[PDB]
């Protein structure tokens, strides 16, 4: 049947803004996009809403996307927009089940330009990942090159069944680079990420098959906590992203550390 | 009854539809009013994609409701 | 028939299929024995990404041949 | 491999787990080591809930990683 | 005994029910008062979904409790 | 063989490709002629999206087939 979500109200920039919590796995990409819109005050809900349904969440996102009304455009922009919107809506329903992204390991914003990557452009919501190859190490950067995941994963298959020694070596090196970094975040990726995200930016961060809302406060990256388990814990709003192992620091709505509950 | 269909370009159309009308019938009524073929049409209501084989009662589309039209390349 | 489905992690699955089945059928068989979505699946034989519309006979699928299962990066 | 399970009260559980262990097994492993019923238990890694039914290898849980714990509220 | 039910519009409807009544019968009472069909309702209390086959006493429903009501208008 | 790429405006370009060329490679050819970056191009064939990693033969791209170019700012 229908999925229902719980609204957790927090104090973002002195004003009472709502964020929508997550229970079962799936709703992550829609929840990341809308939480970006709720925090930036682009979309807002009546003041005391506690739970919200799936149809309402899609109605809000659909109305905000289709009623943009930008008139200063030529025939190139207009017809490209109507097509970029058409393919965006054929996928838009997937934002509830689960969104697929193709990842390339050379930059924090470098993705394959798919109709799923369009929604983050029509809303001007930057989309980031941290699965970057370490450029100072040569034997991995040669084997992975400028390949994407759907390309590298086919590359190691064709490499495994080759007869060349240098080819199976590159295939095994690329396989090991995927097996060692299965958390979809690398040390160099976190370093370049912190540099690329602007201070006060509101974006969506892909990692470990999850879409989470991200910001940068005083040079430090943070992910908003979206789990329903923390819905009633008023002092956990942001988790600091400072390591690859998930040893984040829980902070409150003003990015101050949370005291243990004793 | 009456429902509205809004283009991304601001132009808003009005169709005399029935609550038992199929989305294929609505797409045909948009063709009878503007000439856009039903294959180039994508109909949206409240974030949902209006599918071909359903009707307006399944989506709870009542009087003076507004749907969104997005043009599409020949889908094949 | 009996074919092998090999993940990248080395996990190999056995599946009783027939050369008369479609690739979409095999993806449903893997959904039942693994819980993997049929949308996320990408099968690979001889460098080709096997298409849902075709059948195993069109790909020269033979007995105890192995199909490499790889999965798209899905975020949910 | 060993993994850590920090929580809100400040405690930090350590468990000797394998990638194939199901989510109910790590929940039962917590019931053994620190005495909390998996009935009222709920885990979080990377801001995503680890559902009852999947495995740590299905979530790409690496060695020496840090999980998170909370009380399962829904009945 | 009396129980309160809050709708999305903010209006609270009060009904007269017994603790041994099932959720389907309570949905029929909502159909008699507000006219909504039981095929379009979803009842929520304490962060959980009330099953149609469960009684009020099975969900530990106390007196003067306020349960939320959500609907399935746009199906799919 | 030659394929043709038509933008939504109506401008059709001519390219010399081989069926064993990946779409990422074809995108680089369009960058050579029109100057558009590959990560800003969207190639459509028969109203369906074409992945960067596949080859033309994988999509049954025959001779004189024409593809729709869609842009991204
Ligand atoms: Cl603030
Ligand atoms: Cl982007
Ligand atoms: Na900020």
């Amino acid at each position: 049947f229908m999925s229902v979500y719980h609204i957790k109200w927090i104090q973002w920039k002195e004003e009472n803004t709502p964020i929508i919590t997550q229970n079962e796995n799936g709703p992550a990409p829609l929840l990341a996009i809308l939480n970006v819109l709720l925090l930036a005050w682009k979309v807002k809900l009546p003041p005391m809403m506690e739970i919200i349904t799936a149809e309402q969440l899609m109605e809000y996102l659909g109305d905000y996307m289709l009623d943009a009304k930008p008139k200063e455009i030529s025939e190139i922009q207009r017809l490209n927009y109507e097509q970029n919107m058409s393919d965006a809506m054929a996928i838009l329903h997937k934002l509830q089940t689960g969104l697929d992204v193709n990842v390339r390991f050379t930059g924090v914003r470098v993705f394959e330009y798919t109709p799923e990557c369009i929604v983050f452009d029509l809303l001007d919501i930057p989309l980031y990942h941290g699965w970057l190859v370490d450029p100072q190490i040569d034997d991995i950067v040669k084997a992975v090159g400028n390949c994407s995941y759907n390309q590298l994963v086919e590359k190691i298959i064709s490499c495994k069944q080759s007869d060349n020694s240098e080819l199976v070596s590159e295939g095994f090196v690329a396989e090991q680079f995927l097996n060692n970094t299965a958390t979809q975040l690398t040390y160099h990726g976190l370093c370049e990420l912190t540099s690329t995200v602007q201070e006060g930016e509101l974006c969506v961060f892909f990692r470990n098959n999850h879409f989470s809302t991200m910001t940068k406060y005083k040079g430090q990256l943070y992910l908003l906590v979206t789990d329903q388990g923390f819905l009633t814990e008023e002092k956990v709003v942001w988790e600091s992203l400072h390591n690859v192992d998930g040893d984040g620091n829980f902070c409150d709505s003003e990015f101050h550390l949370r005291p243990p509950s004793d | 009854m009456q429902i509205f269909v809004k283009t991304l370009t601001g132009k808003t159309i009005t169709l005399e539809v029935e609550p038992s009308d199929t989305i294929e019938n609505v797409k045909a009524k948009i063709q009878d009013k503007e000439g856009i073929p039903p294959d180039q049409q994508r109909l949206i209501f409240a974030g949902k994609q209006l599918e071909d084989g359903r009707t307006l009662s399944d989506y709870n589309i009542q009087k003076e409701s507004t749907l969104h039209l997005v043009l599409r390349l020949r889908g094949g």
